RNA sequence: CGAAAGCUAUUUAGGUAGCGCCUCGGACGAAUACCAUAGGGGGUAGAGCACUGUUUCGGCUAACCGAUGCAAACUCCGAAUACCUAUGAGUACUAUCCGGGAGACAGACUGCGGGUGCUAACGUCCGUAGUCAAGAGGAAAACAAUCCAGACCGCCAGCUAAGGCCCCAAAAUCAUAGUUAAGUGGGAAACGAUGUGGGAAGGCAAGUCGGCCUGCGCGGAAGAUGUAACGGGG
RNA sequence: AGUAACGGAGGAGUACGAAGGUGCGCUCAGCGUGGUCGGAAAUCACGCGUAGAGUAUAAAGGCAAAAGCGCGCUUAACUGC
RNA sequence: GCUGGCGACCAUAGCAAGAGUGAACCACCUGAUCCCUUCCCGAACUCAGAAGUGAAACCUCUUAGCGCUGAUGGUAGUGUGGGAUUACCCAUGUGAGAGUAAGUCAUCGCCAGCU
């Protein structure tokens, strides 16, 4: 059982400059899709996610993402790492 | 001493009249080496594949057919 | 309606040609000059081109 | 020394080297790999030198995958000639290296020996490198 | 009032002619430009491997399949800008045409996109913007081409720009929280190292061990008249 | 659109009275099989995926109403514009 | 409800595999006498037909199997102002290609015949 404590990522926090500002303070953008609902943009914490990505069971079972009284049961779908440093930059999450 | 150093003179090919422009009958619309554009309604094609207008109207480009060709036509 | 006051702050002598024409098309003549213009989209376009040497209130 | 068997043209414009290596930057053949954290050129002589060093340390075990291939030719002018009169003659061949690109990969060795061999080979390269292992997503 | 150092041709190449760029007179006044909205066609940046080439490992019997890269003269794709047209606001003696008089056709540097050279040159050749040329004042010690700014004349008046406020020399020995001990600041790489400040984690039982990510420092560091690689004092 | 270098690569100084006009008509190349010499390739007959064939000639842009390939009749390879 | 013809559109519309139809229409089918053909051949092009069969074909229905379509988020690139000089950073505007979720076994116009 893994849990990543997220926060909402509305507009005017989406884009290229806003995402660079997010990463310059150790936060990671992410998106949640699947099911029958609309996607949900999210901000996760970098150290939390780095810690989670070291266990092989995180890639297989259902993870809980809490964006504030809203729990989502998702699986990690895709990951974007920086090419020179392996720092994760974006994560996709499929509703499961 | 080398074996290069040649070239041709320019030819000035291209689109002369764009979409939404008015034209008189006879105006050249496209100078092209092959048929990048094909002749639609009120447009003729010369011996060197020059597309020209044969009536007064307004130029319009489109894509048509089962081969997805580019056509230009004049709307009166 | 809506009207705005615009002031020229920096010099305009070594800017691009269209940036000098944007200032000339608003009524601005020198540093510290302030003019009063209508708040249309067409005026806002010129004000947006030269945001780095004008001040809007 | 690696080079293509035939090419379309002999000589090539200089060009610039910008950007990052988004494609050849994931371990895809073995367990452990050496990656470039900086940009530069890599001649065919340096490729062969690092290959020899690695395969000497590894005791002919496992496998080595070369993932860089030198296919861009470089010309020079002879000594004591003036500035005109055509382009020079092809002298050697390089691969362009953008930060992120995997250079070598090893298979079938425990990580400690692979890291010793990689530390031996990183001393013969013109840019800064790092060591990387396989990962899932 | 105010250029050009370009294009085309030349027994031409430091000459000259037509066109481009300046000026004066006449005609004619929104046709013109800037911006917004609307209608257009691209094959560049990037990317990709569908063609043309080239590259790596495997499978199968040169070729097909799987995985994996590259390209000025490859493209299944594909911008931002730029360019063309119509309509509209506001602000500008704008745009056109017809005549008199020219000069100029050796350019230079800086930034961006390139070819050539050694991604050398205060090198050379194009595109594009700024300055000089033909432009004075302030800063950069001094310093055509950098930064700020365009000098009609006069004033022992005032506010600012770039850059600055311990003394030479005008203005803070100003306030708040940190880092540096190297005169680092105030010249330089691969690489080396218990320097020192910060951060996310681990192993073992008065804590200890070594590992990563980072701010600022250390070594690597030898030249000829005189300190002489902060303008100086400091 | 245009754009320079003693920058990187290639061609031309012709051909054709049909290789021009016109009406009508056709569709390449590649592979596998069965077939007298005859074989990996002549000429047949039949199938599956196909634009990779061709164009007098270099490359590029093109080419199904084929601009590619045949047959009959012809001189519009006309005069004034 | 099954058709024939002419179009719009040009794969979310196509290829594959399966299944169905013969009143009518269409197709195969009969004969070459006449019209008309074959660089040979009634194969195809024609003509006069009507014993047959829905075998082949066409047409309509089923299944994403191959294809095609395709977000959102991020990334690359980039105009303008500033800072650095190996090609990046900051502000502001813009924004792919690839890949992921997902979608598709067609929509429509004019006419004539059948039941
Ligand atoms: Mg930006
Ligand atoms: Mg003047
Ligand atoms: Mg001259
Ligand atoms: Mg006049
Ligand atoms: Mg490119
Ligand atoms: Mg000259
Ligand atoms: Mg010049
Ligand atoms: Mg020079
Ligand atoms: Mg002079
Ligand atoms: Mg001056
Ligand atoms: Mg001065
Ligand atoms: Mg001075
Ligand atoms: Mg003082
Ligand atoms: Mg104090
Ligand atoms: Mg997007
Ligand atoms: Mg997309």
């Amino acid at each position: 059982n893994f849990v990543l404590n997220a926060q909402a990522r509305a507009e005017d926090k989406q884009g290229k400059g806003a995402s660079r500002r997010l990463r310059r303070e150790s936060l990671v953008p992410a998106i949640i899709y699947g099911g029958n609902a609309e996607p949900v943009a999210v901000t996760l914490e970098l150290r939390e996610l780095v810690k989670a990505l070291e266990s092989n069971a995180f890639f297989e079972e259902v993870v809980e993402i809490k964006v504030g009284d809203k729990v989502e049961n998702v699986k990690i779908q895709a990951l974007q790492r920086h090419p020179a440093k392996n720092t994760p930059m974006h994560a996709d999450f499929k509703r499961a | 001493s080398t074996k290069n150093g040649r070239d041709s003179n320019p030819k000035m090919l291209g689109v002369k009249v764009y979409g939404g422009q008015t034209v008189t009958a006879g105006n050249i619309i496209v100078r092209q080496r092959g048929t990048e554009f094909h002749a639609g309604a009120n447009v003729g094609m010369g011996r060197d594949h020059t597309l020209f207008a044969t009536a007064d109207g307004v130029v319009k480009f489109e894509v048509k057919g089962q081969f997805g060709r580019r056509y230009v036509k004049v709307e009166t | 309606m809506k009207t705005i006051k615009v002031t020229q702050t920096k010099s305009s002598s070594h800017r691009l040609k269209n940036h000098k024409l944007c200032l000339q098309g608003l009524g601005l003549r020198r540093i510290g000059h302030t003019v009063e213009v209508q708040d249309t989209p067409s005026n806002r376009g010129m004000i947006n081109k030269v945001y780095y040497m004008v001040s809007v209130e | 020394m690696l080079q293509p068997k035939r090419t379309k043209f002999r000589k090539v414009h200089k060009g610039r080297n910008t950007g990052l290596a988004h494609r050849g930057s994931t371990v895809s053949f073995g367990s452990i790999a050496i990656k470039a954290t900086e940009r530069g050129r890599m001649t065919a002589r340096q490729i062969e030198a690092a290959r020899r060093t690695i395969s000497r340390r590894i005791k002919r075990g496992g496998k080595i995958f070369i993932r860089v291939f030198p296919d861009k030719p470089i010309t020079e002018k002879p000594l004591e000639v003036r500035m005109g009169n055509g382009k020079g003659n092809v002298e050697y061949w390089v691969c362009e290296i953008k930060p992120g690109k995997i250079l070598y990969e090893i298979e079938g060795v425990n990580e400690d020996l692979a890291r010793e061999a990689f530390a031996l080979a990183a001393a013969k390269l013109p840019f800064k490198t790092t060591i990387v292992t396989r990962t899932v997503m």
